[PDB]
């Protein structure tokens, strides 16, 4: 079920939604990877990792299609 | 088995029942005292510098 | 400097009491502490009188 | 009635003389209990079976001598001779003949007291009773005096409190006349300052 | 041993080295400085003076000194 | 329990006494000074020594420094009142040293009058 | 420094003369390998049950508590007289001996880490295996979702294999690898 | 079992220790600094503490200063990016292979 | 050794020693505050450095509460006599006792280091959000200190509770006082930790509990659910000491021992359910306000019973015994002073009176009379009673009538005027004020400098 979780509507940014006082850096106090992305926001991190790779900095993850990997639980 | 030959139970603290092994562990950690002081002092310097507290006089000169 | 104090028989040195047999009875004379002048200095004379009185209890 | 009936310490027997429960990893040997009951016979059944101690017959004359010298011990010895003594019977015999250790006060050395001092014991007891009599009476006397005094404090605290009641009373009278008669009260007087 | 009967035997028997007392007082003195020194440092950092002159944040008479 | 921490043990004898080469007993540091001053008063106080006993505790002037010997010699109600005023006066003096000559403009007569005008207008 | 450090041995003669006891192994007296003995019989090596050989090396521990008792003198190997009396032990063991003793003092902590690490490796494998995969499409356009609510919201329960294939094709379109992958037919 | 005498006569005849001399309120103001600068055991313990604390402060200080300067220059990827633009300028190529990879 | 010692009596001495050291920093901060408040203007803090004053008042409060009085009355005297009162050889958990004092020292070093290195800003000792969560890193450091202190407090509470399992004699009133404080800690600390973690989450983990649609009043509930039990965790050990001193020095058996014990238990239960009297002005519902006001006034009943039981202990005592001992004077002074603090507490308990007196110096004087005067004097009196057992010397305190008189007079000069300015009114946590409040502020300031001078005469 989690491997094929249905897409959900993009959240409208309501009155009290997505409030930020400072960037997200508690996971990487010194490196400060993906300061704009949230700790487990996988799609934001993927695009952020792509920027770093385009800047000659290697990052791990978000490159193999799900159906071409083992244990994905997303194969037909 | 002789009850009077186990007096090390109360003559020696449990933390040092291991003889040299237990004394060595304490001694090794003892050797790290001054390295810790330098490390801790560096952190104070790091915060002191990052807050621009060294430029107290240069700021108004 | 490991040195077990207790001996083979599970005994340690113990100092006995001052025993004094008398009147067909074995007595023990207790050890009285030295005069407080020796330990503190003031001469133990002209001591104010504080009588024995049982505890001051509220009654009724 | 302790530890669920499991004895803290118990005997186990093994048929093979060279068997070791820690070195061997075979799966055919069956351990026995102290009476020799194989482990595959459950406790509920084996505990019902009656087990009695069998001593070699050469001991019968000794067990007979014990009974005669101590007649109270004879019934237990007879059971043992006749092979009718269970473990419970042995326990009853064991605890029946256990006696407590005795302390003799006549052997205690006494703190030293002169014969002159020993003759004054009644006098000192007499002084102690009079001290307890005087203590008990004084308790009633003091309780009456001080708890009565506390009333003076109540009355002093009621007088001082009443002083502030009177001040408060006059204050309320004055307040009622402020908006009614006091020239200090002014209306159509304060004008807005305006922004600076 | 008789020397080990009392905790802190040297101090209780009045033989301790006075340096121990001096260190205790020095430690307290250093603790006190943690309230005064940062006061002076912060005042200079944001003003340029280690300590103010009474009522120097308000209007003063011409002859005030 | 055989071979366990003994309930009671006798003290071993103290180490040998030390004499100086001339035979004078060797003295060791002692923090019980004999202060030098002219005060010789001796104050005694009945003290609780448990439930049924007391002890007559004495304080000797030579056991105290000069400052305490001087103060403790006088009657309490002679010294106490003077000390109370003195401490208060000193506190005010200390707190006045940093404001010598400070003359804020809001305490001048002109500003004092202007506040009175404001109070009259606002019926304060 | 001392002979014991130069020639490490377990339970030899002349222990006091050798100057130190280098082995933490205590007990013995078993008549066979892996058999019932006295003492606890714990060491960094040559104790317990051998996995490769499938054989017991030492018997189960004989605790100095209610369940067991003392060790006979015939089989005692850590003499307290030599085990203690650490006066000038550093000179007897040398610097490498000091390092050895420190490492050997942490057998308890080592035993724990050998039992604790494996499960944590397994948990870490879950993370690594997932991090490699492209993110699933958590969200889509708000409007388009509600214009096809039933298909999207309920497609999974009605037919999960076709819903899985549809999701895969959308991922291939969202990340621009549709022409580089062949999505298996359902 | 050890045998000891009741008393021992010392070789020297110096009465080094004894009762304190009468002290005033501010006696500590001069006695304490005197001990620090005149008693060996005091100033050898101070120098030892200062030397080794500073000794281990240096390597940490050097490491952090280099790290701090680096962090101010930019993020890790901003540094690698500057080296990538330089390599693109050296070759005159708009797009170059990523580091560790061929053309 | 010094740091390795596990002796429970040695550790008790360490707690008192550290409380005095940290106390020097506490008193210095208090002198800064009173100096500043001597007149209107800037005196020792620049107008551009007003953030320092906010930090001074914040650290003063935190240090005196958690690093001085609590380590002194719940760590110092307790660790020294409790195992003796319980006729037990030593404390149940020796190794835990050692680490507790070390933890306190390490958290103190973190706090003071944060003064030196971090930017100096303040948010009160009550760390109300959102102000606490929009500050600089010094707030993060203070949070670490509190959490670390919480660890030491809870483990020490566990240590004292285990005495019930080993006590070989009778549970005296003092032992009951510590046990109940330990219970109050075990029940209140876990709630504090949770709310502190939420402050951290908003400071350091981008949480949103204290931003709109999240109720900031939530923090005040959880904080004060620990806050008020804390004020009784700080006073109950003092009550236990007062009972011992009065009975011993007057040679009189405690009267109503069971009522004393049951009064302490009652205060604890009630103190665990009255916290919102600190939140009267937020705008709580009428029925909530009435509940809390009603239960707050009930606490006076058990507290009153203890006071009167103490009075009869001193009444009737023999005249021949000298009554000028400092310990006896301090114990008597506690009754006289505590009644003042408690009565003013009942006044502020009425919420309508509280509207006028919230966040004013009347509240300051109220809790100073109980803590800065009552608790301090109780700790002094307890240490003084144990002077022979502890064995300290080189001070002139045991019989010093001048010190007691000067302290009592001058301490009242500081805080009695703070009751007056509460109806003037002078807000709390401010440094500048209107010129018409100088007189009373000046008088209190003269009192502060004088008290400090009297602290030098003891040596
Ligand atoms: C041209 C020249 C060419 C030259 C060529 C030369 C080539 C040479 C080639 C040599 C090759 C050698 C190969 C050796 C193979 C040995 C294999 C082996 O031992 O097998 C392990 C072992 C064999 O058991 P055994 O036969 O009893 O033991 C044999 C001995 O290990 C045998 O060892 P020993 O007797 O010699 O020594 C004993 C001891 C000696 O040990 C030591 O010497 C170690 C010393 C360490 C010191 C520690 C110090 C600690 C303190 C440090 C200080 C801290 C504080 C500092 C702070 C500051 C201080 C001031 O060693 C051990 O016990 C080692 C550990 C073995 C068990 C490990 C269990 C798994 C652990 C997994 C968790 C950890 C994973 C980490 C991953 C890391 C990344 C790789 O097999 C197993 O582990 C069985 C696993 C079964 C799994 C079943 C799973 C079931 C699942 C069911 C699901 C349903
Ligand atoms: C609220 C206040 C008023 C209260 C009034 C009411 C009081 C009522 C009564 C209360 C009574 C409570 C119960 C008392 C029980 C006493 C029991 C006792 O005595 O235990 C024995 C215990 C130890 O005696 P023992 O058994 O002989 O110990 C032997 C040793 O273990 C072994 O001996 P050792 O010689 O081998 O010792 C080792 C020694 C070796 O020592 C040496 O070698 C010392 C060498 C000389 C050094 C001297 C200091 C140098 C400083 C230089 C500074 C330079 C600054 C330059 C600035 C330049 C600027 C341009 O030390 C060390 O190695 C370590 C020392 C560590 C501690 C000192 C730390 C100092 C502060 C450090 C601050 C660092 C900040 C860093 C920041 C970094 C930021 C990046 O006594 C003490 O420790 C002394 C206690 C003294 C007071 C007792 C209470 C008396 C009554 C109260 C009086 C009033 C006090 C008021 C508070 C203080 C005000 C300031
Ligand atoms: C490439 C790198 C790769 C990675 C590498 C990774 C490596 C990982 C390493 C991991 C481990 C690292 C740590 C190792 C620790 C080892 C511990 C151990 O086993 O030691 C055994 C070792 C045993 O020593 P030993 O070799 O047998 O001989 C020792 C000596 O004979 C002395 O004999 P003793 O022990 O009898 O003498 C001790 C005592 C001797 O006594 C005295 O010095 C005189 C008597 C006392 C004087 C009055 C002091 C004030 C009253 C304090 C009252 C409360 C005391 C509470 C108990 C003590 C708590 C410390 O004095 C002291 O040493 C300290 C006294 C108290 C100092 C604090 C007092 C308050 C001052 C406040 C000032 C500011 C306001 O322990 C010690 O004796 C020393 C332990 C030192 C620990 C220091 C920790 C300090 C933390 C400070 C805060 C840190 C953050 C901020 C720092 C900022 C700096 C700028
Ligand atoms: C140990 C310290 C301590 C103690 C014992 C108390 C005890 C009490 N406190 Fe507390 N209080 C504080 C420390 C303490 N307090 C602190 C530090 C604050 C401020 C924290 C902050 O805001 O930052 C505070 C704040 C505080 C407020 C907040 C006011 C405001 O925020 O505006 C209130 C009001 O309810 C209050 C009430 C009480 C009451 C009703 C008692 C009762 O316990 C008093 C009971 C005692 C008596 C009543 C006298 C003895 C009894 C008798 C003589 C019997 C006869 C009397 C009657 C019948 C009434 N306290
Ligand atoms: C128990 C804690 C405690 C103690 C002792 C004190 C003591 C004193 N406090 Fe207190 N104070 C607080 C706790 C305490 N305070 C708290 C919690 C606040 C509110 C914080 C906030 O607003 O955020 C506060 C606020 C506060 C303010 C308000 C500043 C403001 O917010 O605007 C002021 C100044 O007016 C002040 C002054 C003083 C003075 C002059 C003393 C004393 O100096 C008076 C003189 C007494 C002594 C000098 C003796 C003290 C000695 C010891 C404490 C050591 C005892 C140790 C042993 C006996 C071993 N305090
Ligand atoms: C010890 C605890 C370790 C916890 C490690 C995992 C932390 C974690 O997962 O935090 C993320 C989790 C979910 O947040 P989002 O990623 O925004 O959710 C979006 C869902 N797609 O919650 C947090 O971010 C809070 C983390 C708080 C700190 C945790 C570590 C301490
Ligand atoms: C002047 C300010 C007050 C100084 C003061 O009283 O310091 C006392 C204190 C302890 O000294 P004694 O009590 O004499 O202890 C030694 C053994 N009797 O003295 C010191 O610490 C001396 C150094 C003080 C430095 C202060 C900065
Ligand atoms: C981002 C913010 C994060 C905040 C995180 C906060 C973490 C809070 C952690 C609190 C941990 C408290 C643990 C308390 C354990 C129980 C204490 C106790 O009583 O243990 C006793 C028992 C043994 O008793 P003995 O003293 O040896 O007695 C000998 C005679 N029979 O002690 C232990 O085994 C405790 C071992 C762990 C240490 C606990 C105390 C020290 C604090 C540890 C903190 C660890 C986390 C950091
Ligand atoms: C000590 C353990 C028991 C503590 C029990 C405390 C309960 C006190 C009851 C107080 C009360 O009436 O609650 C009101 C009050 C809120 O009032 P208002 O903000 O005005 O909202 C009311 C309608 N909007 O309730 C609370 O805050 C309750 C807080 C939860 C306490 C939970 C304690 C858990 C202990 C384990
Ligand atoms: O707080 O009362
Ligand atoms: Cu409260
Ligand atoms: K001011």
């Amino acid at each position: 079920h989690q491997g094929t979780k249905p897409p959900r509507p993009v959240s409208l940014e309501s009155r009290f939604m997505n409030q930020r006082r400072y960037d997200f850096t508690w996971m990487h106090p010194q490196d400060k990877f993906c300061s704009e992305c949230r700790p487990v926001e996988l799609e934001c991190k993927k695009m952020c990792f792509d920027r770093y790779r385009s800047m000659d900095y290697r990052m791990y993850g978000f490159q193999r299609p799900r159906i071409q990997t083992y244990y994905s639980f997303s194969t037909c | 088995i002789d009850p009077t030959k186990n007096q090390w139970r109360w003559c020696v603290d449990p933390a040092w029942y291991g003889g040299m092994r237990d004394k060595a562990n304490m001694d090794m950690y003892r050797l790290m005292v001054y390295p810790f002081f330098g490390y801790a002092l560096l952190y104070l310097h790091s915060r002191f510098k990052q807050n621009d507290k060294y430029n107290v006089f240069a700021k108004w000169r | 400097h490991y040195h077990p104090p207790i001996d083979k028989k599970g005994q340690v040195y113990v100092k006995g009491p001052n025993t004094v047999i008398e009147r067909g009875q074995t007595w023990i004379k207790g050890y009285e502490l030295p005069s407080m002048e020796y330990t503190y200095g003031p001469k133990q004379e002209d001591i104010p009188f504080y009588p024995r009185v049982k505890l001051n209890v509220w009654g009724n | 009635a302790y530890n669920g009936g499991y004895p803290f310490h118990y005997v186990v027997q093994y048929d093979d003389p060279n068997y070791d429960c820690e070195a061997d990893f075979e799966f055919e040997e069956i351990p026995r209990d102290e009476f020799g009951v194989p482990a595959h016979i459950p406790p509920e059944l084996s505990t019902q079976i009656r087990h009695t101690y069998y001593v070699p017959p050469q001991y019968y004359p000794f067990l007979k001598k014990l009974g005669e010298d101590t007649p109270e011990l004879k019934p237990y010895t007879d059971k043992l001779i006749m092979g009718d003594m269970t473990y419970d019977d042995y326990e009853e015999m064991f605890y029946k003949f256990a006696k407590p250790l005795k302390i003799y006060r006549s052997r205690l050395p006494l703190p030293y007291r002169t014969d002159e001092e020993i003759s004054q014991e009644k006098y000192v007891n007499w002084c102690g009773r009079w001290y307890s009599y005087r203590q008990r009476l004084q308790g009633d006397y003091y309780s009456r005096h001080y708890f009565r005094d506390w009333l003076i404090g109540v009355m002093l605290g009621m007088y001082l409190g009443n002083l502030c009641v009177q001040q408060h009373r006059q204050y309320r009278v004055d307040m009622k006349l402020f908006y009614l008669e006091a020239p200090e009260h002014k209306i159509n007087w304060v004008k807005p300052r305006g922004d600076l | 041993n008789l020397e080990d009967h009392f905790d802190l035997a040297e101090y209780m028997m009045k033989m301790h080295n006075p340096m121990s007392e001096y260190l205790y007082w020095i430690a307290g003195f250093v603790s006190g400085l943690h309230g005064i020194l940062p006061l002076l440092h912060s005042n200079y950092y944001f003003s340029g003076m280690f300590l103010p002159r009474d009522n120097d944040n308000t209007q003063l008479c011409d002859d005030s000194w | 329990r055989i071979g366990g921490p003994p309930v009671f043990m006798q003290f071993p004898p103290p180490p040998p006494k030390e004499y100086l080469a001339d035979g004078t007993p060797k003295t060791y540091p002692l923090h019980q000074p004999v202060f030098d001053h002219g005060y010789t008063w001796e104050h005694w106080y009945m003290t609780n020594a448990g439930v049924f006993h007391t002890v007559y505790y004495g304080e000797f002037a030579k056991d105290f420094p000069w400052r305490w010997g001087f103060v403790a010699e006088k009657p309490f109600w002679v010294g106490a009142p003077i000390l109370v005023l003195g401490v208060l006066c000193l506190g005010h003096i200390i707190q006045t040293m940093g404001q010598i000559g400070v003359r804020p403009k809001r305490y001048t007569p002109e500003w004092v009058e202007a506040t009175k005008e404001r109070e009259r207008a606002e019926n304060t | 420094g001392c002979e014991a450090v130069k020639n490490p041995l377990i339970g030899g003669p002349n222990q006091k003369a050798r100057g130190a006891i280098t082995s933490g192994f205590a007990g013995g007296g078993a008549k066979r390998l892996g058999g019932k003995g006295y003492g606890i019989m714990a060491d960094w090596c040559d104790h317990g049950y051998s996995f490769t050989k499938g054989q017991a090396i030492t018997g189960m521990p004989h605790w100095p508590l209610w369940c067991g008792g003392g060790v006979p003198d015939k089989f005692i190997k850590i003499d307290p007289d030599v085990h203690f009396n650490l006066q000038g032990y550093r000179e007897r063991i040398g610097w490498y001996g000091f390092f050895t003793a420190f490492l050997q003092a942490n057998y308890h902590a080592f035993v724990y880490f050998v039992r604790f690490i494996p499960i944590n490796i397994a948990i870490f494998w879950i993370y690594v295996n997932e991090r490699q995969r492209e993110p699933q499409e958590n969200v889509m356009d708000h409007e388009e979702f509600f214009r096809d609510f039933d298909s999207i919201y309920l497609g999974q329960v009605f037919d999960h294999h076709r819903f899985a294939e549809w999701l895969a094709r959308r991922r291939a379109v969202k990340w621009g690898y549709a022409d580089q992958i062949h999505i298996p037919p359902v | 079992g050890r045998e000891l005498p009741e008393y021992v006569v010392l070789p020297h005849n110096q009465q080094r220790y004894g009762r304190d001399k009468s002290y005033s309120y501010f006696t500590c103001l001069w006695h304490f600094p005197k001990m620090v600068f005149t008693e060996k055991w005091c100033y050898t313990n101070i120098m030892w503490f200062v030397f080794w604390t500073g000794f281990w402060f240096i390597p940490n200080y050097i490491w952090w200063e280099r790290r701090y300067a680096y962090q101010k220059a930019g993020f890790h990827w901003e540094h690698t990016n500057r080296k990538l633009q330089a390599r693109k300028e050296a070759l005159g190529m708009d797009k170059v292979p990523a580091s560790g990879m061929d053309w | 050794f010094y740091i390795l010692v596990n002796n429970n009596k040695r550790i008790g001495i360490y707690y008192i020693k550290l409380s005095i050291i940290i106390g020097i920093l506490g008193i210095v901060l208090s002198y800064i505050i009173r100096v500043e408040l001597y007149n209107s203007g800037n005196r020792i803090i620049k107008y551009d450095n007003v953030n320092y004053y906010n930090m001074v008042i914040t650290l003063h409060g935190l240090l005196m509460i958690f690093y001085i009085i609590m380590p002194g009355l719940y760590g110092g005297i307790p660790l020294y006599i409790l195992p003796i009162l319980s006729v037990i050889t030593d404390i149940v958990l020796p190794r835990i006792n050692n680490i507790s004092i070390i933890i306190v020292l390490i958290s103190y070093i973190v706090v003071i280091n944060s003064i030196v290195i971090e930017y100096n800003i303040g948010t009160g000792w009550t760390l109300y959000p959102p102000l606490s969560i929009i500050g600089t890193v010094i707030v993060n450091m203070i949070l670490y200190g509190l959490i670390i202190i919480g660890i030491s407090s809870i483990i020490s509470a566990i240590n004292f509770m285990n005495i019930l399992i080993v006590i070989d004699g009778i549970i005296y009133v003092y032992i009951w006082s510590i046990i109940i404080t330990s219970v109050l800690l075990i029940i209140s600390l876990p709630i504090l930790n949770g709310i502190l973690l939420m402050i951290l989450s908003d400071i350091y983990f981008n949480s949103i509990y204290f931003i709109l649609n999240g109720d900031v009043v939530l923090y005040q509930h959880l904080f004060w659910y620990f806050g008020h039990p804390e004020v009784y965790i700080l006073i109950l050990p003092a009550f236990g000491i007062i009972s011992i001193i009065l009975s011993v020095l007057n040679n009189k058996i405690i009267f109503g021992m069971k009522s004393m014990i049951l009064a302490i238990i009652m205060i604890s239960i009630l103190g665990s359910i009255v916290w919102a009297h600190h939140i009267y002005t937020v705008g709580l519902e009428l029925d909530t306000k009435i509940y809390f006001n009603n239960l707050t006034l009930i606490i006076s009943i058990p507290t009153g019973n203890k006071i009167y039981n103490w009075i009869i202990l001193y009444i009737g005592s023999y005249n021949i015994l000298y009554n000028g001992y400092q310990s006896l004077i301090f114990s008597i002074m506690f009754i006289i002073i505590f009644i003042i603090g408690g009565i003013t507490g009942i006044i502020i308990s009425i919420d309508i009176i509280d509207i006028g007196l919230h966040d004013t110096y009347y509240i300051v004087s109220h809790f100073h009379y109980i803590l800065s005067i009552g608790a301090v004097i109780s700790l002094l009196a307890g240490i003084l009673l144990l002077k022979d057992i502890i064995g300290y010397y080189n001070v002139i305190i045991k019989i010093n009538k001048y010190f007691g008189l000067l302290l009592f007079i001058n301490i009242n000069i500081i805080f009695t005027p703070q009751f007056i300015i509460g109806f003037n009114v002078m807000p709390r946590r401010i440094l500048e004020y209107s010129d018409n409040i100088i007189v009373w502020n000046l008088i209190s300031s003269i009192g502060s400098i004088s008290t400090i001078l009297i602290l030098l005469s003891i040596f």
